[PDB]
């Protein structure tokens, strides 16, 4: 049974990830998101779509990744039931409405994203589409959640030569050579994300900007934060920081707790 | 300056 377990509400959005509806689990009124993905658009499979494999690998009590509650196969599609925080806003819309974020808030958000991406990598999962559009803010708890694992892959140490994430977050070695390694490409996208948070939009729109190696700051940003961004956006992948080096960076120290973040910046 | 979403997938 699928139409009897959940009450379907309005469409929340559609795109490369499929179509996602608001829903409620009938048994206990739990808020959920109901995500439909057409089979003809699923490139990678595992043992079910790769998206389901990856979501199951990262599922746990840890709150930094979206929780897959259940899934169903239909003749032409798969349906994924995801936890739904309420109230919620994705980080793209949040930055559009707020503009450039205060660095204390960017620090808290960026820290939580780093913890979530570390969790993915610990679980053998490479997300490959880290961006503000794919991060949800649980506004009451001040907790961020990664969503949209449909571009992801099993984490490996050899080279990737396929990519279907977001090009303006993709690294210059992908643009130039169609070759990247998982961790250093993730760090590049985290540099784009951090710039996005503290400047109000991403730094690069065009391939020539991505490979050019120049970061111009369009908002007042602290020297420490600029340093961390430029390090994550190093042109040479081996010149980028590890996740440990990012979290030990001086700009990242004294992070707010999630509930402190909600009370100061979200309530 | 225009801010926009970007497709993936
Ligand atoms: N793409 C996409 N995945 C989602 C998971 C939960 C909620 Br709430 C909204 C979502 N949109
Ligand atoms: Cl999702």
């Amino acid at each position: 049974p699928l139409e009897s377990q959940y009450q379907v509400g309005p469409l929340l959005g559609s795109g490369g990830f499929g179509s996602v509806y608001s829903g409620i689990r009938v048994s206990d009124n739990l808020p959920v998101a109901i995500k439909h993905v057409e089979k003809d658009r699923i490139s990678d499979w595992g043992e079910v779509p790769m998206e389901v494999v990856l979501l199951k690998k990262v599922s746990s009590g840890f709150s930094g990744v979206i929780r897959l509650l259940d899934w169903f196969e239909r003749p032409d599609s798969f349906v994924l039931i995801l936890e739904r925080p309420e109230p919620v806003q994705d980080l793209f819309d949040f930055i559009t409405e707020r503009g450039a974020l205060q660095e204390e808030l960017a620090r808290s958000f960026f820290w939580q994203v780093l913890e979530a991406v570390r969790h993915c990598h610990n679980c053998g999962v490479l997300h490959r589409d880290i961006k503000d559009e794919n991060i949800l803010i649980d506004l009451n708890r001040g907790e961020l959640k990664l969503i949209d694992f449909g571009s992801g892959a099993l984490l490996k140490d050899t080279v990737y030569t396929d990519f279907d994430g977001t090009r303006v977050y993709s690294p210059p070695e992908w643009i130039r050579y169609h070759r990247y390694h998982g961790r250093s490409a993730a760090v590049w996208s985290l540099g784009i994300l951090l710039y996005d948070m503290v400047c109000g939009d991403i730094p690069f729109e065009h391939d020539e900007e991505i490979i050019g190696g120049q970061v111009f700051f369009r908002q007042r940003v602290s020297s420490e934060c600029q340093h961390l961004i430029r390090w994550c956006l190093a042109l040479r992948p081996s010149d980028r920081p590890t996740f440990e080096e990012i979290q030990n960076h001086p700009w990242m120290q004294d992070v707010l707790l999630p509930q402190e973040t909600a009370e100061i910046h979200l309530h | 300056r225009k801010r926009r979403r970007h497709p993936s997938g």
